[PDB]
RNA sequence: ACCGAUAGUGAACCAGUACCGUGAGGGAAAGGUGAAAAGCACCCCGGAAGGGGAGUGAAAUAGAACCUGAAACCGUGUGCU
RNA sequence: UGAGUAGCGAAAGACGGGUGAGAAUCCCGUCCACCGAUUGACUAAGGUUUCCAGAGGAAGGCUCGUCCGCUCUGGGUUAGU
């Protein structure tokens, strides 16, 4: 059947990208946690 | 259906009373001088010599 | 038939045509035991016809043999059917039945299947 | 100036290229117009054309730590006169 | 005096090896070399080597003629096993075992 | 009058990582040869792996799957039945 | 333990000659069978070195393997349209 994950490069970076999270107040706070925990990647 | 009880080391070792392979039952060849299978050819050198 | 050889009735008859044809062009093959006991009866019935040499005899043999070219003759190529009438038949004219010999080899790796060697006499 | 790094001396760059087609390995942030000038000042020749292609990093050592090699940029100059770009 | 030989970490499972070891335990050298060459089992081409190389220590390190030898000790022990998985129906998995054994043969001149 | 590798930080071992999730997010396991590498020249069986000798060392049943090495469990021989 | 038990994922292969410690399974040859509005030829998304040559056989491959989309050492993509 048609499973739930249909990959896409343009739509991945327009929703979860770095330049998306830096645009709203609640997004720069998601970077403040992943950076405080020490994550290897910030924005997938 | 599933097993109701475990099986002990005793009851397991009785079942395999008969789980063994037999002797190939071979004879010496009157050329090669080496054990060969009956009614076959000598692998070492092939001479059936019917 | 005699025994089924583990194939569908249309594949069974298509293998007793290509096995009986290599034994004619080679004269010493190596196969499985149960097959060998089946090509004792197909080959030795092609030789019987080849010992007649009518036109109605050739046009019965041709129903079985495949069309293979034997180029190992020193120069010319001779068709398999020509080699059943022109050469194999001449060798076995005096004999009456029993044109084939079977010799067992033993078990074979990977399968435990029994090998044999079956050769025209 | 010295944009080039090291020649490339391999099969397919040895004979069918041997004649007027020399492979160089250049910096990863230059265009092809710059290579048409650095090659003429370093060697004093006349360049016909330049082609360029980029390579992607590979996975390197499966054993132990895993990693990527570098990315490189391979250029190819054709000489309308002269020779002796590498010896 | 007795010469031994070991094959450590063979990949056949241990209770498949044990079916063959029985047929040779107590026989004679030349009889044992022939049984392991006319049997259809899969552990024969490996067990035979462990026996053809116990007789090379029975004559090169010590000094015994290789005709009057018997097989005194023949056993197979366990070895470290490998963990594997095979996915089953409806999103579930099951384990697999790739078992291993040590084989050992001792030949002696009954003295 | 705190812990001693299932303890003490998730983490004594390149761990916020292998991996799991579209994403926010979650989250492990894994220390010890010897005082000193002196880490087994050469010989034999084998395609090799692995062994049997000879050597190093106080010790190789200390041989890198390296201190000690318990129980489940798997075997081989045997005294009474 | 259940136990050397269920399963090994729709389908036609046979023989000869090579290679090799080792061949129902690898390479070459002949015959036979299957698809053919497609199991043929192109390209999008997506994957990201899986492509090629010479070596390798511990693990992975539902068996074997001298072989591989697996392992080692070097290669491979070129635009005024």
């Amino acid at each position: 059947v048609k499973r739930t994950y249909q990959p896409n490069k343009r739509k991945h970076s327009k929703v979860h990208g770095f330049r998306k999270r830096m645009s709203t107040k609640n997004g720069r706070k998601v970077l403040a946690r992943r950076r405080r925990k020490g994550r290897k990647v910030l924005s997938a | 259906a599933v097993p109701k009880r475990r099986t002990s080391k005793t009851r397991k070792n009785k079942r395999r009373t008969h789980f063994k392979i037999s002797v190939p039952g071979m004879t010496e060849c009157p050329n090669c001088g080496e054990y060969k299978l009956s009614h076959r050819v000598c692998k070492n050198c092939g001479s059936y010599n019917g | 038939g005699y025994r089924k050889l583990g194939r569908t009735s249309d594949q069974r008859k298509a293998m007793l045509r290509d096995l009986a044809t290599s034994l004619i062009i080679s004269e010493r093959i190596e196969t499985t035991e149960a097959r060998a006991k089946e090509v004792r009866s197909v080959v030795e019935k092609l030789i019987t016809l080849g010992k007649k040499g009518d036109l109605a005899s050739r046009r019965n043999a041709a129903k079985t043999l495949r069309n293979v070219e034997i180029l190992n003759e020193d120069e010319t190529t001779q068709t398999a059917l020509q080699k059943l009438f022109g050469e194999i038949a001449e060798r076995y004219t005096e004999r009456q039945g029993g044109y084939t010999r079977i010799l067992k080899q033993g078990p074979r790796r990977g399968d435990g299947a029994e090998s044999v060697i079956i050769e025209l006499v | 100036r010295d944009i080039l790094k090291r020649p490339v001396i391999t099969e397919k760059s040895s004979e069918a290229m041997a004649e007027d087609k020399y492979t160089f390995d250049v910096d990863t942030r230059v265009n092809k117009t710059q290579v048409k000038m650095a090659v003429e000042e370093i060697f004093n020749v006349k360049v016909a054309s330049v082609n360029i292609m980029n390579y992607k990093p590979k996975k390197k050592r499966m054993g132990r730590y895993q990693g990527y090699t570098n990315k490189r940029r391979k250029a190819i100059v054709t000489l309308k006169e002269g020779s002796d770009d590498l010896f | 005096m007795e010469a031994k030989a070991v094959a450590r970490t063979i990949r056949i499972a241990p209770r498949k090896v044990r079916l063959v070891l029985d047929l040779i335990r107590g026989k004679n050298a030349a009889e044992a070399i022939a049984i392991l060459k006319l049997t259809n089992k899969a552990s024969s081409p490996v067990i035979e080597k462990v026996l053809m190389s116990a007789l090379a220590n029975a004559e090169h390190n010590y000094d015994m003629n290789t005709d009057e030898l018997v097989v005194k000790e023949a056993y197979a022990n366990e070895g470290p096993t490998l963990k594997r998985f095979r996915p089953r129906a409806q999103g579930r998995a099951s384990a697999i075992n790739k078992r291993t054994s040590h084989i050992t043969i001792v030949v002696s001149d009954a003295k």
